[PDB]
């Protein structure tokens, strides 16, 4: 579960992300595909290498969808239905892949926020790319 | 892993007495019931809404059989399942898009049925040993992918 | 979430375990020591000979807690509430090891239930060893 | 595991701007944050009870240097880790008992801290070159486990 000091953390970090949101998404998804290439299996259609528009442009989603989770983070479960039923029934990703995207997101946010990322920080955004993660494999079974 | 020549013996005998087209279904069958996402690669196999649906479905036992088949082959191969694997292992990668994880879902339930098929004759020790192989066979698979 | 025909299936299953559910727990446990050697980097405390009266007596402990959860599958949370407080605040296991004994468990019961592990009681008590996982897990950050 | 001389050059080059002392302690006051079941080790350390107690704690900074210590002399033998810390596998097996998925953790804290001080230096390929190094060392402290 999220403590207040959490959401508080989650927030204010994301605040500092801000427009560059989607830049960042795009970024941590080029790590994951670079680091686990086994993450690739899923998007055999995209084009993966560097400077793909496909990549950038999938980022984008990630981004909009992690902003909607934290502007709705005490009800994420129906805010990211829709989202949890696609990876569920459609694309059908292993769950053990959504850990992988979140340590990228995390490395990618290090990298970017070198004021913000602090100890707290850093505990208070990993559950939250958890609980967005457990989100999203809800329905899988 | 590396099993040693005790358990190399008790991996061996106990697979004399499988039958792999019977243990084969079971286990890719149980594998899209229990973790349905891996249904993903099987559309072509046609009907696979129910379990009953997916236990008796031709192709899935088909291709059940087919998968324990190379299985047993590689257990000629306990100190090079590496190498045996190789050319699977880029297959699955390049050519099928298989996700590992999905080798390691099919080692535990192929575990599973082995416990159910042969009941207190799967002793814990037996069940030590071919979780080091299913474990091999799994890193096997997996280690050409890129 | 466990099902309404998920929680038939666990409560005909265990129903038929019944007296069993102790013994059943201390071969889930040696199977589990034996296959995951690394899983008695928590036990070093026990004595782990064969036939271990304390392993016994722990596995007598484990499926009370299974059995009480089975009561109560429509409140897990709360029956197990101290049981994750204890794991969380003092035990302190690494979550990667709920899978491993969950894992144990389900080899456990199929060998000893040749009639009623079916393809879909097999799915229904993996999700409810899941679902007392996640709750075991649940206060740990 | 293994990486191409380019990522060996980049993760060389990388470490040499490195300060080990302060990155271990970084690092493993940060695993003691982020998951903090891993603070089970360490009753001996005193006060860990908020984020500042563990980030300062003296003794959590000191023992950080250790660890990273022998993870920094462990990468001038990048072909041969299982060899390198197969005595360090055995002592947090039978001395320590340390669950090895504490090991897969640190490597996941290490490759933060790594992009929090470096920035833009740490790219993408340079993260995939380290996330090869920390897997294989944590695969290396884990393999003599029985
Ligand atoms: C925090 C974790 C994740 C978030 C927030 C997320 C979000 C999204 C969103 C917003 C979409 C587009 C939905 C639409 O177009 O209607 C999408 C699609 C997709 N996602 Fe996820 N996702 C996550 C994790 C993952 C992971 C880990 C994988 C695989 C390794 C994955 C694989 C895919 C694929 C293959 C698509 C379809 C892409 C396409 O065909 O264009 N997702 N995801
Ligand atoms: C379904 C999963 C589990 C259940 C239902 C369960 C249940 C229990 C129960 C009932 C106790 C005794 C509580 C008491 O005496 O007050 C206990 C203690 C303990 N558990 Fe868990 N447990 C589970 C998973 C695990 C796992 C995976 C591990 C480690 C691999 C673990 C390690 C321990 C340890 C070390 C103790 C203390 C034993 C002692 O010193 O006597 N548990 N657990
Ligand atoms: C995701 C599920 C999946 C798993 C767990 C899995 C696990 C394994 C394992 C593990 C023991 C082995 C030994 C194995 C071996 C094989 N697989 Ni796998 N395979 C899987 C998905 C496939 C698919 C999909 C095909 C192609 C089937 C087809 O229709 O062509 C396949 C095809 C094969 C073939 C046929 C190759 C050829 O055409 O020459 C072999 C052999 N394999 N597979
Ligand atoms: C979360 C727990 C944990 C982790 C992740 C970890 C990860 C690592 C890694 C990974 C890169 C390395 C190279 C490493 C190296 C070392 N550890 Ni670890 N150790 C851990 C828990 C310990 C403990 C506990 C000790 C004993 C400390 C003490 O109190 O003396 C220890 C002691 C050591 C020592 C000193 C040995 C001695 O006392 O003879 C070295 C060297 N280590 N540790």
């Amino acid at each position: 579960v999220l403590s207040p000091a959490d959401k508080t953390n989650v927030k204010a970090a994301w605040g500092k992300v801000g427009a560059h949101a989607g830049e960042y998404g795009a970024e941590a998804l080029e790590r994951m595909f670079l680091s686990f290439p086994t993450t690739k299996t899923y998007f055999p259609h995209f084009d993966l290498s560097h400077g793909s528009a496909q990549v950038k442009g999938h980022g984008k989603k990630v981004a909009d969808a992690l902003t909607n989770a934290v502007a709705h983070v005490d009800d994420m479960p129906n805010a990211l239905s829709a989202l949890s039923d696609l990876h569920a029934h459609k694309l059908r990703v292993d769950p053990v892949n959504f850990k992988l995207l979140s340590h990228c997101l995390l490395v990618t946010l290090a990298a970017h926020l070198p004021a913000e990322f602090t100890p707290a920080v850093h505990a208070s955004l990993d559950k939250f790319l958890a609980s967005v993660s457990t989100v999203l494999t809800s329905k899988y079974r | 892993v590396h099993l040693t020549p005790e358990e190399k013996s008790a991996v061996t005998a106990l697979w004399g007495k499988v039958n792999v087209d019977e243990v084969g279904g079971e286990a890719l069958g149980r594998l899209l019931v229990v973790y349905p996402w891996t249904q993903r690669f099987f559309e072509s196999f046609g009907d696979l809404s129910t379990p009953d649906a997916v236990m008796g479905n031709p192709k899935v036992k088909a291709h059940g059989k087919k998968v324990l088949g190379a299985f047993s082959d590689g257990l000629a191969h306990l100190d090079n399942l590496k190498g045996t694997f190789a050319t699977l292992s880029e297959l699955h990668c390049d050519k099928l898009h298989v996700d590992p994880e999905n080798f390691r879902l099919l080692g535990n339930v192929l575990v599973c049925v082995l416990a159910h098929h042969f009941g207190k004759e799967f002793t814990p020790p037996v069940q030590a040993a071919y979780q080091k192989v299913v474990a091999g066979v799994a890193n096997a698979l997996a280690h050409k992918y890129h």
